[PDB]
RNA sequence: UGAGUAGCGAAAGACGGGUGAGAAUCCCGUCCACCGAUUGACUAAGGUUUCCAGAGGAAGGCUCGUCCGCUCUGGGUUAGU
RNA sequence: ACCGAUAGUGAACCAGUACCGUGAGGGAAAGGUGAAAAGCACCCCGGAAGGGGAGUGAAAUAGAACCUGAAACCGUGUGCU
């Protein structure tokens, strides 16, 4: 049987990445509701 | 200038091949033509060939603090004349 | 098939009457002096000598 | 005069100790340390190192001699367990319990 | 046969000859009651037929013993069959039967199985 | 509580000699058995020190353990092609 | 005429952290030895762990799993039956 997570770094990078949130309006608002929350890590 | 950071003295690369090569410890934004530079600068020698090495970053304390390593930056330099880099 | 009801202490304690173990059936030895198991060596000094 | 020696934290499960347990009380200090070496249970050997020591501390502690001495208390109590978990199929996961009993040992010489 | 030691039945003929070949090459092992009894036939029908002496008996004997190199005699790579028929077949001459005696130990560590030593009279 | 109950996850192991408080389970030797268009030899992705040596046996390993992909302390990735 | 560790902010604690999801996101548990470490020198059994004495202290059944220590529950003796 074939799972639904094949892991790619590529593929992490290119959707999930911290240039691609900073590149639209709307994920500029992602890394604004994680910075007033105090998460560790921003863009993963 | 100081390019080298510290002098490594192990089991390899040092009591073994360490007569003729050379292991030092250099800065993590340095290529072998400074380093290399840097050798013939402050031991007055003259260097055959130069080769750099990298590692990452080894976790440590297991256990309550789990943090990380700093990486390093090897060099392993050998001499056509001249000897006696350390001491 | 599930329990029906819970167990007591007492039907817990009157089905562990047997649950016992039995003494080894150990004899002496006149050779080691020490206590051993029947038609076997002492574990000891000693030997069978039957 | 009594003599005493506990041991704590034993990784045992204490209802399998309190199996042969049953059989050193009351007898002898000769015929337990024989009915503990002649039986293959997984606590004969921690109890007959509980049972020697509390020999040792009649004798260098307390001044009596060995000759008469009687096993006047056994028993076994409970410990903090330990807890664990078991895969088990269509997602679910069961508990298990590494147990851990108290054992004791009371020589006295009837007097 | 005689009980089945919980094998099968290609998996006992392989385990019977290899304590029989066992017991020639050290004449005392150490293993368990219930397999003590098989090979104690296994081992007493061998020494039989190394009392004939016939080269009739040397390769009905050679369809049980293993080749192994046996250095009892010290020299010369001898083999399973050649200890038997010669030093072993010599000090049984005048025995008839009962070239086996085995002795109990008592139940062992994390098996409770009955440890026990088999031997050359 | 059910209960000392179900289970302990496809499969061939036997013996002698060592180590040690303690060995069916660790080490060495011999015999036997299994795969062999593969249970063998190279590599991409992915994982990220699991690699090596000397020490340790509380927890983890569906038993044991002196052993370990576990614990502790030091080490190990070299390119003009 | 507010709370006193299941309360009071999710967070008295090295917490938006273990952890759980591809991701946006969701989220706990964990305070108290003593006035002062004065944290049990030495002896005995044991491979260790853990104990029995002797000492420290006003108190060690205050020994770092450390103030008080309830119930469920698991035990060891005995007076009647």
């Amino acid at each position: 049987v074939k799972r639904t997570y094949q892991p790619n770094k590529r593929k992490h990078s290119k959707v999930h990445g911290f240039r691609k949130r900073m590149s639209t309006k709307n994920g500029r608002k992602v890394l604004a509701r994680r910075r007033r929350k105090g998460r560790k890590v921003l863009s993963a | 200038r100081d390019i080298l950071k510290r002098p490594v003295i192990t089991e390899k690369s040092s009591e073994a091949m360490a007569e003729d090569k050379y292991t030092f410890d250099v800065d993590t934004r340095v290529n072998k033509t400074q380093v290399k530079m840097a050798v013939e600068e402050i031991f007055n020698v003259k260097v055959a060939s130069v080769n750099i090495m990298n590692y990452k970053p080894k976790k440590k304390r297991m256990g309550r603090y789990q943090g990380y390593t700093n990486k390093r930056r090897k060099a392993i330099v050998t001499l056509k004349e001249g000897s006696d880099d350390l001491f | 098939a599930v329990p029906k009801r819970r167990t007591s202490k007492t039907r817990k304690n009157k089905r562990r009457t047997h649950f016992k173990i039995s003494v080894p059936g150990m004899t002496e030895c006149p050779n080691c002096g020490e206590y051993k198991l029947s038609h076997r060596v002492c574990k000891n000094c000693g030997s069978y000598n039957g | 005069m009594e003599a005493k020696a506990v041991a704590r934290t034993i990784r045992i499960a204490p209802r399998k100790v309190r199996l042969v347990l049953d059989l050193i009380r009351g007898k002898n200090a000769a015929e337990a340390i024989a009915i503990l070496k002649l039986t293959n249970k997984a606590s004969s050997p921690v109890i007959e190192k509980v049972l020697m020591s509390a020999l040792a501390n009649a004798e260098h502690n307390y001044d009596m001699n060995t000759d008469e001495l009687v096993v006047k208390e056994a028993y076994a109590n409970e410990g903090p367990t330990l807890k664990r978990f078991r895969p088990r199929a269509q997602g679910r996961a069961s508990a298990i319990n590494k147990r851990t009993s108290h054992i004791t040992i009371v020589v006295s010489d009837a007097k | 046969g005689y009980r089945k030691l919980g094998r099968t039945s290609d998996q006992r003929k392989a385990m019977l000859r290899d304590l029989a070949t066992s017991l020639i090459i050290s004449e005392r092992i150490e293993t368990t009651e219930a397999r003590a009894k098989e090979v104690r036939s296994v081992v007493e029908k061998l020494i039989t037929l190394g009392k004939k002496g016939d080269l009739a008996s040397r390769r009905n004997a050679a369809k049980t013993l293993r080749n192994v190199e046996i250095l009892n005699e010290d020299e010369t790579t001898q083999t399973a069959l050649q200890k038997l028929f010669g030093e072993i077949a010599e000090r049984y001459t005048e025995r008839q039967g009962g070239y086996t005696r085995i002795l109990k130990q008592g139940p062992r560590r994390g098996d409770g199985a009955e440890s026990v030593i088999i031997e050359l009279v």
